[PDB]
RNA sequence: UUUGCUCCACACAAUAUAGAUGGAUACGAAUAAGGCGUCCUUGUGGCGUCGCUGAACCAUAGCAGGCUAGCAACGGUGCACUUGGCGGAAAGGCCUUGGGUGCUUGCUGGCGAAUUGCAAUGUCAUUUUGCGUGGGGAUAAAUCAUUUGUAUACGACUUAGA
RNA sequence: GCCCUGAAAAUGGAUGGCGCUCAAGCGUGUUACCUAUACUCUACCGUCAGGGUUGAUAUGAUGCCCUGACGAGUAGGCAGGCGUGGAGGUCAGUGACGAAGCCUAGACCGUAAGGUCGGGUCGAACGGCCUCUAGUGCAGAUCUUGGUGGUAGUAGCAAAUA
RNA sequence: AGAACUGGCGAUGCGGGAUGAACCGAACGUAGAGUUAAGGUGCCGGAAUACACGCUCAUCAGACACCACAAAAGGUGUUAG
């Protein structure tokens, strides 16, 4: 694969004689490829209404992009998953001016602040919030203070050549 | 870049510096290390200490005579962080290592000549702020090496000498800098100023 | 899975070909899935192929 | 002379000395594919004397060809040299090790005459 | 004035090994000022000869040479693969070879 | 390698030479063979395979 | 021929602190060294700078004898004789030379650098 | 190969010599227009410690 | 199988090898700490 | 002992090379701070400046750099001397005084090279040794043989005998 | 989850070693690079396979030449081969102007089995090709006979006083 | 000790897991040159001292299938929930 892309997959099973023009459903899948996109749409639909790639078809495999990626996206996550034992539930607030990567910080946050593989992960509600108070996590409300700025010490300079002859400082 | 290169020790993290050295060694660049005692390490001294104790009990029982040799000297300890990090059994390796000369303090030859500072070792580069580090000093002090102050004082010497040599060199190239100012304004200067150098 | 590939042309490793998409031969594919890699070929491809 | 033959390559010219003739003097260098159930040589182990597999045979176009381009034939006496009389560019007369200097030199004259390219001219002939 | 080097210092490394056996035909080489593999293409193909010294004079000289040439950018920090009219004795490992700048394309 | 779906180096078997040491017999062959090539006619292909035959595929008629 | 025999300082003039003193050995080595000085004169050479260069010895036909081992056994105790012979060679100094000349072979780009020498200097 | 290296007895012919002047004449005429040109050529060239050939533009 | 009766050893290990010290002359393997606040004098001495 | 040894300036038969080809090119500590200049009211300092790689700084044009002239300066600058001073951590190497001498590319001139045939390291280092140069210096010890015990299987240790 | 607790045995010691601490460690996404008797394209080989081919003032059509494919392998099977003792046949072959044997960090042919040649050695009968004939090929059998060793100038020759 | 399906070994080298008959990738005439498996890219050793999100200090860290063991029961250590 690679990095995520939100796909607008809309399936309606496989229309038969008695089931012409089925009800139809739009489930949102993530991943970089479309084959891995439809694979996820069918397992998830393999968890709702009785089917498999054998009894139904995903009408289309569309894409999804942000209409205003110049504003800071203060997202509020919601996810379901398993564990090296059973299964649990969770909620976060990952910020980023891009949906798919806020979800990558998640698939990484699952393997980092919990050590859990992508497989063991079903992402659900991902809705940016408006009002500052609506924001729960204060370590996300950490960058909401009015009139803000901030510096960064110990600039560990990248060495392209082996031996240096200055023995550098933290200047930054 | 230079035939038999030099290496300043203070700051460097034992391991990182050990491999860049073993590389240039089995490559053909004769290199010598200096001040293996100001050679910073990691975590707390007690840890590494107890770890050295491991090499201290490791020896042949039927004859401690022909057993692993646990060199106490801060330099001899680093020579082991290369010994097992290169083929010192092969004709190539034995002599490959020969380009190597590890030294304590900054002896006379290497104090008049420039000493190199490698970023991939220097603590202020391969370590996290607040995360405790160690020093070859305190370890050797309590492991078998008994020349701590011996060198410690030879630096109060070697250092005090090359120290006032810079105060000279400082104001030397201080008025040589006022000569660079009154060397411009001319075309030979205006020209080279736009021609790169 | 061995005969499937013997009797589906692919005699020696890293070798490929085509088959008409039909539930008939469609079953061989899901029988030796961890033995190959397939997909819908494009004009450009087939040509050079 | 000879003919327009491609480069005479043999790939692995190094004799295939029997396994252990270098260890025992009772074992000659005369190759023999060891039959034993253990034999590292027979089981073909990375770092063992490779056996004479036919994949080492010589290219048909240059098989039997000396670096020159003359396939050494074994000449006997007078009548026997007149054999390759018409092959001065693709065959060579190698005089039999069992030839008396008397009859030996007489043949060498017949050789230079017909353009008979001989390989062992110093044969019993003092220099 | 004092400089007569038109080639560059090519520090000779190991043949073409893995963890086990090596390749006694194509050796791997390093060179002065080569870091960017993108801009490492410049030294590609450039013929290279190692200058070693002998005892018994050959053709009026006792300074023989085994010849070679550049092939493709190996590694990711300015390394280079090379072959030879004759492979090196292995005992030459870890030296400094002469990499001339021809054929050119500047 | 290649999946040996069929035995490798399968000697065709059916004799394409007589185990005869008698030249005359072999000549009939050289003749009939030549026939069973240019003539592109069925009949000789049969006699061509027939001369090879043992004292059994050549029983007394 | 050491094979588990003790030392003896008298043999330290050879750096090898290991030796012995073979008596019946010399008894016959002098009987021959006397015979060689005898034949150096029989021809009439300079019986002075006579430096011996070829002294080699090889085992002789093992004289059969035997000892009686326990449990009625018969193990060999054969005499181990030898075959020596040295050549007393005159020591004439001087050698000078007599070897090769090396017919210098060069190329055009090699003989051209010879003329390039007569341009630099003279 | 029976003299080597008995000087020359084969030096030059002034034929090729003359031809040179019958060239540089107009070449050095354009040099007396762009400053330091002769100076640039009156020198050789070799790789110095510190400079990168692949990065150097020519 | 342990000894049979946990007992003491036979010979200080520190005092080894039993190698015959260089020569009949005893080598002084150490000397007293110096005090530069007192008069000069020796520390060792010979004897038979 | 046939004049055997050895230091220094070089020179020539050699000898091998773990691998010269502009330059190993001197603060120390700080690394959640400092380098330099700088100045005031002398410091854990008022003020400016700076890194952000050495991709620096220096070297660097001439028959492997020849032969000759002059201008502007007397700088810089190699060899061989010397002097003030210093270095013992393996000093054995470094800073300096006054000269002699070499050269100058800081500028302007003026002759030179080809045929190494369009490439062939195309040889310009130093390590060490040898029979012969000649400018000085230098006149032993060791073992073995007898001997001793504080010695020991023997070697060895150990003291002794012009 | 991560880290410690849980966490004790015998020769000192193994994330393979060294070494690793915003890692080279646990998880993970992007990667770029790294090299299998494998696959890629190819040269050559033998076998098998499907073919074209006598055309003569020649031949081996058990030939020549073409296209494709393939090569693991003990026990094991049959094919093509090499060598060796005598027999009938034959190259009116070898040969006291050196056959056989033998030695040969000398050369050639063959995948090879072996053949061939240079030199020494040596002194009397021997090789090729076509068949025939077999007491026909040795590293092994605590293999037989005869030979020679490392052990080894070692153990040790020491009772009947000396 | 014993059964079944398939696979191997035996009898099959090879490159990988330090190492090994069985596993991972893979099979072999001889070579040439590309590309990869497997397996890895501090160093030993061919290959990033690559980049991004993290977590984690241990006066007994951990550090990759088979595989060379660790369990119940705990921590106001520290993070996420």
């Amino acid at each position: 694969m690679a990095h995520f892309k939100e796909y607008q997959v809309i399936g309606r099973r496989l229309p038969t004689e008695s089931v012409p023009e089925p009800k139809l459903f739009r489930m949102r899948i993530f991943a970089s490829n479309e084959v891995i996109a439809k694979s996820r749409y069918w397992y998830f639909l393999q968890k709702l209404h009785k089917v498999k790639k054998a009894s139904g078809e995903i009408v289309s495999i569309n894409q999804i992009n942000e209409a205003h990626p110049t504003k800071v996206k203060n997202f509020g996550v919601w996810v379901r998953y398993d564990s090296r034992s059973g299964t649990h539930n969770m909620y976060k607030e990952i910020r980023d001016v891009s949906r798919v990567a806020a979800v990558e910080t998640l698939y990484q946050d699952m393997a980092a602040r919990h050590r859990a593989r992508f497989r063991s992960i079903h992402i659900l509600k991902v809705a940016e919030i408006e009002k500052t108070a609506d924001v729960k996590r204060q370590y996300v409300k950490q960058f909401l203070t009015k009139d803000l700025k901030f510096p960064l010490p110990h600039r560990v300079q990248k060495s392209t050549k082996t031996f240096s002859y200055k023995r550098p400082s933290t200047f930054y | 870049v230079e035939p038999v290169v030099v290496i300043d020790g203070k700051g460097h993290l034992v391991g990182r510096l050990a491999s860049v050295v073993a590389k240039q060694l089995l490559n053909g660049q004769k290199i010598v290390v200096v001040r293996a005692e100001e050679l910073n390490i990691s975590g707390e001294f007690f840890r590494n200490k107890l770890k050295y104790h491991d090499f201290l009990r490791k020896a042949t029982a039927f004859n401690k005579t022909r057993g692993p040799f646990h060199f106490r000297a801060p330099s001899r300890i680093f020579y082991k962080a290369l010994r097992g990090m290169v083929s010192h059994k092969t004709a190539r390796g034995k002599a490959a290592l020969e380009r190597l000369k590890v030294f304590e303090g900054i002896p006379p030859p290497y104090d008049k000549k420039k000493r190199v500072v490698v970023p991939q070792a220097l603590r202020v580069l391969r370590l996290k702020p607040g995360r405790k580090y160690t020093t070859l000093g305190k370890l050797s002090t309590s492991v078998g090496w008994k020349y701590e102050d011996v060198v410690a004082k030879l630096e109060a010497k070697r250092k005090v000498s090359s120290a006032e040599y810079y105060a000279k060199k400082r104001a030397f190239t201080k008025k040589v800098a006022s000569a660079n100012a009154t060397a411009a304004e001319s075309d030979v200067a205006k020209q080279l100023a736009a021609l790169g150098y | 899975p061995r005969k499937v590939l013997q009797l589906l042309r692919l005699t020696r490793i890293n070798s490929g070909t085509f088959v008409k998409v039909t539930k008939a031969t469609l079953e061989l594919l899901k029988l030796i899935e961890p033995y190959v890699a397939y997909g819908y070929p494009s004009y450009s491809t087939i040509r050079q192929l | 002379a000879s003919l327009p033959h491609p480069k005479i390559v043999k790939k692995h010219t190094k004799k295939f000395k029997r396994h252990h003739s270098d260890r025992y003097h009772r074992v000659a260098e005369n190759w023999r594919k060891q039959k034993g159930i253990d034999s590292v040589v027979r089981r073909r182990f990375r770092g063992n004397i490779s056996q004479p597999k036919i994949g080492y045979g010589s290219n048909k176009k240059t098989k039997f060809l000396s670096p020159s381009g003359h396939k050494t034939f074994l000449v006997a006496n007078v009548k026997d040299l007149e054999t390759l009389t018409m092959h001065t560019k693709t065959y060579a007369a190698e005089i039999a090790h069992n030839i008396s200097a008397k009859n030996r030199v007489v043949i060498l004259a017949r050789a230079k005459a017909l353009g008979i390219k001989v390989t062992n001219p110093k044969g019993r002939l003092a220099l | 004035a004092e400089s007569h080097r038109l080639y560059v210092k090519g520090k000779h490394l190991s043949y073409q090994r893995s963890k086990r056996v090596n390749n006694p035909n194509v050796s791997l080489i390093k060179i002065e000022g080569v870091a960017t593999p993108q801009d490492a293409q410049f030294y590609l193909g450039k013929r290279i000869a190692y200058v070693y010294r002998a005892s018994k004079e050959v053709r009026g000289s006792k300074i023989r040479v085994m010849w070679g040439k550049v092939t493709r950018t190996h590694g990711n920090s300015g390394v280079v693969r090379a072959t030879f009219r004759n492979n090196l004795p292995a005992k030459t490992f870890g030296a400094s070879v002469r990499i001339f700048l021809y054929p050119s394309n500047i | 390698g290649i999946d040996h779906t069929s035995k490798q180096h399968k000697r065709s078997g059916h004799r394409t030479a007589p185990k005869s040491d008698n030249v005359y017999l072999k000549l009939l062959v050289k003749l009939y063979t030549f026939l069973a090539r240019r003539t592109d006619a069925p009949f000789n292909k049969v006699v061509l395979k027939a001369l090879f035959l043992s004292k059994i595929n050549r029983p007394p008629v | 021929f050491n094979s588990s025999i003790g030392r003896t300082a008298q043999g330290k003039e050879f750096g090898v602190t290991k030796a012995r003193w073979p008596a019946k050995s010399v008894k016959f080595v002098q009987g021959l060294l006397q015979n060689a000085a005898a034949n150096a004169e029989a021809k009439g050479l300079d019986a002075t700078k006579l430096y011996v260069s070829h002294i080699q010895v090889n085992q002789a036909p093992k004289q059969r004898r035997r000892t009686y081992r326990a449990h009625g056994r018969i193990n060999k105790y054969e005499s181990s004789p030898s075959h020596i012979e040295l050549v007393v060679t005159e020591k004439e100094e001087a050698v000078a030379k007599a070897a090769e000349k090396k017919v210098v072979r060069l190329t055009s780009r090699q003989r051209g650098r010879i003329a390039a020498q007569k341009r630099i200097a003279a | 190969a029976n003299l080597f290296p008995e000087q020359q007895n084969k030096e030059i012919k002034a034929e090729r010599v003359e031809d040179q002047k019958v060239v540089d004449k107009a070449l050095i005429a354009e040099i007396k227009k762009t400053p330091l040109l002769k100076q640039y050529l009156s020198a050789s060239f070799s790789l110095k410690n510190g400079d990168k050939p692949h990065m150097l533009k020519f | 199988s342990h000894r049979k009766y946990e007992a003491p050893r036979h010979g200080h290990l520190g005092f080894l090898p039993r190698k015959r010290a260089a020569s009949i002359r005893a080598r002084v393997k150490a000397f007293p700490k110096d005090d530069r606040s007192k008069p000069v004098a020796l520390t060792s001495f010979l004897g038979y």
